[PDB]
Parts: structure tokens; sequence; C-alpha cells
């Protein structure tokens, strides 16, 4: 993923909490999936992936630790 | 399929013809954890909660992540799941191997009417996890501000609460 300072349309929203960007906003656009840098985290611990690396388990982002630890 | 998967999709007689067996276990969790109450929260399953809650099942059991059953129906906005968790005395500030507590989840999600169901029944605001996030902060800004307006009218105090347990230090 890629951290880009938003400049784009008024349209565009957080693909995990469905709000917008601000002009210049640093945000992530992650398999173009455009998210907050808050909302670009594990859904279990909120903290950024480590190396960018998550794993999907039904909709939802997580983290290697917390993947492993619930649902591998 | 086994009683895990009766409860995560509502199989309420396959639940109830289990539970009848009293050799079964209703607390034991599965590969990780997640006991037959865990799957019901998680998945909205109500009818099947309230009967494990009703035959005797512990409410407050931990998965390998920590997380109770309350967690799990925070997180994914089950709003009678929560009530019948708080009625039968779910601890309502417990928290999970990262310090998360229920609302850090309803927050984070946006599961506004569970999250200020939690705080109108006490869940402190103010208590950081053990990356120094207080649950409030994890919301949007209008549910931040509303739920920390709340608190303070519950008699809560918002100073910000450090994480601490027994083996922190
Ligand atoms: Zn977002
Ligand atoms: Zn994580």
């Amino acid at each position: 993923s890629e951290n880009l300072y938003f400049q784009g349309s008024a349209s565009a929203t957080c693909e995990r909490c469905k709000g917008g960007f601000a002009p210049a906003e640093k945000i992530v656009n992650s398999n173009g999936e455009l998210y907050h840098e808050q909302c670009f985290v594990c859904a279990q611990c909120f903290q950024q992936f480590p190396e960018g690396l998550f794993y999907e388990f039904e909709g939802r982002k997580y983290c290697e630790h917390d993947f492993q630890m619930l649902f591998a | 399929d086994d009683i895990f998967t009766q409860c995560r999709e509502g199989n309420a007689v396959a639940v109830r013809l289990w539970l009848d067996n009293t050799e079964n276990d209703l607390n034991q969790g599965d590969d990780h954890g997640f006991s037959p109450l865990h799957w019901a929260c998680r998945e909205g399953r109500s009818a099947v909660v309230e009967m494990l809650i009703m035959r005797g099942a512990r409410i407050n059991v931990m998965n390998r992540g920590d997380d109770t059953p309350l967690h799990l129906a925070a997180s994914h906005g089950h709003r009678d799941i929560v009530q019948k968790l708080l009625q039968y005395k779910a601890d309502i500030n417990a928290v999970n191997e990262h310090g998360n507590v229920p609302l850090h989840y309803a927050c984070f999600w946006g599961q506004d009417q569970v999250a200020e169901d939690l705080v109108a029944n006490g869940a402190l605001v103010s208590i950081c996890n053990k990356y120094g996030e207080m649950p409030v902060d994890k919301a949007k800004a209008p549910l931040r501000e509303l739920l920390r307006e709340r608190a303070e009218k519950m008699g809560q105090n918002l100073n910000r609460i450090p994480y601490k347990d027994t083996f922190w230090k």
C-alpha cells in the first residue's frame, strides 16, 4: 500500500469507515481502496500492519498476530 | 458440523438438544477458545444467546485473544445481545490481550446505539488500551463528542487513564 496526499473527488470515501477526506490529508491506498491512516489498521488491535501485511477474515483485516490468535 | 457451527448459524433446536446432554461442556472453547456463547454473540443469534445464559453458561469466558462474548456482541453491533449480557452481569470493562474493552469495538465500528447503551450502563470512556488509546477516541467525531458528553452527565471522571494490569510493571 501507498501513502497519498488527498486531492481527489468529494465523493471519495474510506473503505473501512465510509467517511470522507480533507484536501491534503495523508491517506492510504491499498489495492485501490482508500483509507484514513487511522483506518488502515488491524481490526483487532487497531495498530498499523507490520510490513503492510494483513489477513482477511469475513470482511475485516487483521495483522498476522491477531489472525493467528483468532482465525488461522 | 459441531456445536460451534450450530451456534454460529443459529440452529436453535440443535443447540438445545446438545445442551440437554449434560455430558457436554457448554463452556468449552473451540480451537481458538470461542465458546458456544462467543459464537452466538458474535453472529447475533439472540435466542441461542438467551438459551445458553439461562442454562448456566459462564458470561465472562475468554477466547485466545481474551475477548469475551460482550466484546464480540459490541464489535458486531448486536444491541439486544449486549443488553442481555449486561442484564446477566457481564463485565462491561473486560479487557482483551490488547487492553481493549467492548466500548473500543463499538466505537471503532460505529455501532453508535451499542456504544451509547454501554455508556448508559457505566462503561468507562477514558481507559486506555495497552497502546494508549481510549475507547471513545476510536470513534468518528460525532460519536466521540457525544459519548464524552454522556459519560460526563453519568458522573464519569474524564481524566485519561494509562493502561495498567497486575503484570504490566
Ligand atoms: Zn476511515
Ligand atoms: Zn492486530
